[PDB]
């Protein structure tokens, strides 16, 4: 393992998610319809943490994460998912190397500063010890030019990866507009995932990435004639979006619609019981000499 | 720690009679933690009474126990030649098991 | 494995002949929940979780949905909507030793009950009272695991039983584990009873003009009912229409 | 329930002695093994205990730092190792079976089965 | 209905049960009306070397419909290869005996089971309990019981 | 479990011999009874088996048509009848127990209990 | 049929040492059908190993087995005087049970 120290220490950046992060929630074709689904989605216009240099600490993984990268020269290498990441617990390693994509759910002893080096690939300094392998998979690969979006979920024993590749043309930002992420792979791996880390490929390259978090939300998805999702409504973004979901339409006529219910939520738990201290004589029942 | 004192140090009696032995403690003892053992000469000790008054499995009804607080007693209703042995009181407290000095019958 | 640290063998991408296991004489318990044991060979599942452990005979009843005790609440909890089969057999001739086989263990204590399919392999001292234990075995501080002293002279309820549980996962995804069924030729433009990778129904199969994405296995109408299916052998998209009906 | 101990041992001062206790007739790991010392003409003294499931131990303050207790579940046997012997340690050593501390009834407060004593002369 | 089974199998003589005696020897319907009376018969049915007269069906191609007796001894084909009447690999003998011995545990001791199926269809009743009849009273409001 | 066989027999060539094997400690009908021959100074040779529940048999090709195997469930005893004896059949005959072919684990591939051998001299 | 060949024909060693015996087969053999037996002089054979590697009930941990395909071995970690007996390998296949020639220890 090698610890890289020649790095400037700046605070994390933040950006606006806009309408990104919508994915196909299931494997069923439907077309020319509006479908209401309750699932883990990236909320619209959410605060997305933005990282650049060689900026890649371990981040929390809660219900799931949204990951996006803007690159021009293939710097991204992969991800580490796990609970402790130090061979004490099971961990998931996803690496896209020069020739293919490898997924391994072996028990890895990770480095405290993992990375790859490169133009041809040479260095691989991700882990040392690796035994107790449980799952392996290999497959086809995957201003700035390339935008890559991924959704990572860990539900009911499956780790679901969704992805979209698009062109980009901004120097320093995330595009506005709508696209849907198709599912890439469903891995049947029952891993407790609470933390993750990004693998990047001395000098620094030109690349940036964004990390958002999924929440339980209801989305109204618009399927076109060819069954492609072309729009969506986040049913809790604003009162209009809620109205659109309630009427199951993306067009709302003039009028007044009853769309929800307001309720004040409790902030404290008040527990009151009699101030008695004597214990019940259960022991005397159980340990009696004669029954 | 707690001092465990038995009385009398030596008992002398005839077969067929009743015997009472006593066990005293420096500090109050829960009835659930007091036990009596019989050790015959040349033999290992064997359990007679546990929980102050409960007979151990296999023990004749001639043996009985009683007591509370710091004062416990063991009574043998009728003695047979096999009963002329050393009797011990034992107690648990803190994280330790304390035995008395033993009484000879 | 010990029940506290039970083994799971994920089963996928294969043909599952369940008639061999069900019609075997070597098994004493074979209880299925959510499916019937005689229809298993006609079904397809996305994934099968083969879970295996050794328990005491009296505890065999605890390997069921809705049960309470030490193995259920602390070693191998099953969900109430469990689909699968709990196959179990007496293994006294394999797991017993004269002085007691102390290799098989179970968790006896825990702060809370185990959620479904939650393995717990810790050995942290259990605090029974209000006083912190700080890692030391003593009063109100117990060792959470205990061994079964399996001896050949024990009664039937205390003899070792090996248990294999088979969890059948059913989510809207491609099925990978199917029974030993033979496939037939595809017939189009006629009313037939069809079974497409476990999906069953009656209808007329026609060639579809729907543009299915590479990951989509079937389709649904506005009504949220199945109206198209991808054939499991040739990646053809078929439309399913109901067989002709109407009032008379 | 039987507990069978090794034969008598004679040791010089400063040596160490190991006394075995083989258990049968019950689940070995389900109970604590305790050791009790009896000097000639004296009463019984508790030395400590071993929990076979975890190889956990506790020792009396009198013998803390001098005695090690171990067990081997495979052969259902407990061992005593008493180091730094002195002439005052000549005694009959008994192994005793007691319930673990989690017994709802105070089964840990007393010893229900005893093995035959092992005489150690120093 | 009367038969001898193993003690652990006594629970199988009920509606909605699975196993070897239910699915292959004595299947009860789910709408069964009746009583399953059973008792330990170790003092009558056990022998020292084992009483091998009581048998049970261990194998069968399909489950027994309710109240369907099956007394055949046709070789059971476990695999894909025809057996042609010869005992061998994947070709089993469907019946097996219970080796009832007086030293067996309670779950392996013989139990004699008598099941009583009560048929209720719209037809004359012929089996009635030991009730006394009363005089017939007409033109008054009464609680009546006419043959059940 | 025990398998007690009859005593030694001496027969002339051309005769037939019957060797009993009495079973105890298990369900006799639940297992296949096999016979194994051991000529002096030689290894073990399998002869065949009998299924007590159906009185079904199978014989090794070497002995096919010469040996008959039977059983009696009432007295829990299996029998060997070897006909057309020749001098090459002097051997110790063992009865052995193997699980049936229905057994999910390959218990029929090995013999877990053996009786004492019966010496047959021809 | 299949020929079962054991090696070495005779083994010679001292008490306290380790021994390894081998069993070869003409045709591939499933691990589930291979077994080892010990026959002491004047005594009936008794089962030691079944299923290639599983010990029979009552067998000391000194005996172990391994192997696959056509090559199987039996290893005794330490020999005692009772272990100087004849060891046989046995296999099931087709509809027959075949034994090896035996090895003397
Ligand atoms: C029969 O059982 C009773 C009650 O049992 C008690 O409650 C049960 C639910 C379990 O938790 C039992 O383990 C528990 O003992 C016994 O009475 C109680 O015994 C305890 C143990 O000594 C007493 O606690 C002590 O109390 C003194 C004050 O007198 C303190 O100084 C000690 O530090 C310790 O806290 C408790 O007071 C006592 N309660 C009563 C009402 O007597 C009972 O001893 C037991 N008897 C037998 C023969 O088993
Ligand atoms: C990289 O830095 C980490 C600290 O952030 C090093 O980890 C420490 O290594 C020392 C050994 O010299 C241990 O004593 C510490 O306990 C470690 N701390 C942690 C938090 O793990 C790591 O060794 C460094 N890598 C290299 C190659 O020097
Ligand atoms: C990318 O990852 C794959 C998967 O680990 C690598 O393929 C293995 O490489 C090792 C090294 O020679 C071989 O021993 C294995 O047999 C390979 N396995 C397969 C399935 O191909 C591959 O080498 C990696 N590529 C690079 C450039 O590191
Ligand atoms: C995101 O959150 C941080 C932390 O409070 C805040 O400083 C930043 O302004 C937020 N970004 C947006 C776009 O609201
Ligand atoms: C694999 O996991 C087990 C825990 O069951 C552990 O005992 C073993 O040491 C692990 N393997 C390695 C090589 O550490
Ligand atoms: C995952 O691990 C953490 C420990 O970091 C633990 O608190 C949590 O309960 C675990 N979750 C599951 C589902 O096991
Ligand atoms: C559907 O696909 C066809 C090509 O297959 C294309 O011409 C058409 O524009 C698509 N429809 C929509 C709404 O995108
Ligand atoms: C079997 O199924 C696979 C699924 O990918 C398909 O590619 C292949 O052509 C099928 N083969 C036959 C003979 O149907």
């Amino acid at each position: 393992c090698v610890n890289l120290t020649t790095r400037t220490q700046l605070p994390p950046a933040y950006t606006n998610s806009f309408t990104r992060g919508v994915y196909y929630p299931d494997k069923v074709f439907r077309s020319s319809v509006l479908h209401s689904t309750q699932d883990l989605f990236l909320p619209f216009f959410s605060n997305v943490t933005w990282f650049h240099r060689f900026d890649n600490p371990v981040l929390p993984f809660n219900d799931g994460v949204y990951f996006a990268s803007t690159e021009k020269s293939n710097i991204i290498r992969g991800w580490i998912f796990g609970t402790t990441l130090d061979s004490k617990t099971q961990s998931l390693l996803i690496v896209n190397n020069a020739t293919n994509v490898v997924i391994k759910v072996c028990e890895f002893q990770f480095c405290n500063d993992p990375f790859l080096g490169v133009c041809m690939e040479s260095e691989f300094r991700v882990y040392s010890s690796a035994n107790n392998c449980t799952f392996e998979y290999v497959s086809q690969p995957f201003n700035f030019k390339n935008l890559r979006e991924f959704v990572f979920k860990n539900i009911d024993g499956y780790f679901k990866i969704y992805s979209k590749h698009t062109p980009i043309n901004l120097v320093r930002d995330l595009p506005q507009g709508f696209s849907a992420l198709e599912p890439l792979v469903d891995l049947p791996i029952g891993i407790n995932i609470t933390r993750f880390q990004t693998l990047l490929a001395w000098t620094a390259g030109a690349a940036a990435y964004y990390v958002g978090y999924l929440q339980p939300r209801t989305f109204l998805l618009k399927y076109n004639e060819n069954g492609t999702i072309t729009d969506a409504v986040d049913c809790a973004l604003d009162p209009l979006s809620e109205t659109k979901c309630t009427l199951k339409s993306f067009t709302v006529e003039k009028g007044i619609y009853q769309t929800s219910n307001f309720r004040v939520q409790p902030t404290e738990s008040i527990v009151r019981f009699p101030n008695i201290t004597n214990l019940c004589p259960f022991g005397e029942v159980f340990n009696a000499t004669r029954f | 720690e707690i001092v465990m004192m038995q009385s009398p140090g030596t008992l002398s009696l005839s077969p067929g009679e009743r015997a009472t032995l006593s066990c005293r403690a420096s500090q109050s003892v829960s009835s659930s933690y007091l036990a009596w053992y019989q050790q015959k000469p040349g033999q290992a000790p064997r359990l007679l009474i546990y929980g102050a008054s409960s007979r151990a499995t296999g023990i004749p009804d001639r043996f009985s126990g009683s007591g509370s607080g710091t004062d416990f007693t063991l009574t043998i209703s009728r003695l047979e030649p096999e009963d002329f042995a050393v009797y011990y009181c034992q107690q648990y407290g803190s994280s330790a098991w304390t035995f008395g000095q033993g009484t000879k019958v | 494995a010990s029940v506290y640290a039970w083994n799971r063998k994920r089963i996928s991408n294969c043909v599952a002949d369940y008639s061999v296991l069900y019609n075997s004489a070597s098994f004493s318990t074979f209880k299925c929940y959510g499916v019937s044991p005689t229809k298993l060979n006609d079904l397809c599942f996305t994934n099968v979780y083969a879970d295996s452990f050794v328990i005491r005979g009296d505890e065999v009843r605890q390997i069921a949905p809705g049960q309470t005790g030490k193995i259920a609440d602390y070693n191998y909890k099953l969900p109430d909507d469990f689909t699968g089969c709990v196959i179990a057999w007496n293994s006294n001739n394999l797991d017993s030793k004269v002085g007691g086989n102390y290799n098989y263990r179970y968790r006896l204590f825990r702060k809370s009950n185990l959620k479904p399919f939650e393995r717990d392999i810790s050995t942290e001292i259990y605090q029974a009272g209000s006083t912190p234990c700080n890692g030391v075995e003593g009063f109100n501080c117990y060792f959470p695991l205990q061994s079964y002293g399996f001896q050949p002279t024990n009664g039937v309820g205390y003899q070792p039983y090996r248990v294999v549980v088979l969890s059948f996962e059913l989510l809207h995804a491609p099925a990978t584990v199917c029974g030993p069924k033979k496939s037939t030729n595809l017939v189009k433009n006629k009313c037939v009873n069809f079974n497409f990778n476990g999906l069953t129904g009656t209808g007329v199969l026609t060639e579809s003009n729907k543009k299915f994405l590479p990951f989509q296995q079937f389709g649904r109408d506005i009504a949220d009912t199945t109206d198209a299916v991808r054939d499991p052998q040739t990646l053809e998209i078929l439309d399913i229409t109901p067989c002709s009906f109407g009032g008379v | 329930v039987q507990l069978v101990q090794s034969g008598a041992e004679v040791k010089k001062p400063g040596a160490s002695v190991k006394v075995s206790c083989k258990a049968s007739g019950y689940t070995f790991t389900g109970y604590y093994m305790h050791w009790v010392r009896q000097a000639p003409g004296q009463g019984l003294e508790w030395m400590g205990w071993i929990n076979p499931i975890s190889s956990g131990t506790s020792y009396a303050q009198t013998f803390q730092g001098r005695v090690t207790m171990t067990s081997d579940t495979s052969i259902t046997t407990a061992y005593m190792e008493l180091s730094r012997l002195r002439s005052d340690d000549t005694a009959v050593y008994y192994c005793a079976r007691a319930a673990p501390f989690y017994d709802f009834w105070s089964g840990y407060s007393y010893f229900d089965y005893w093995g035959q004593g092992t005489l150690v002369t120093v």
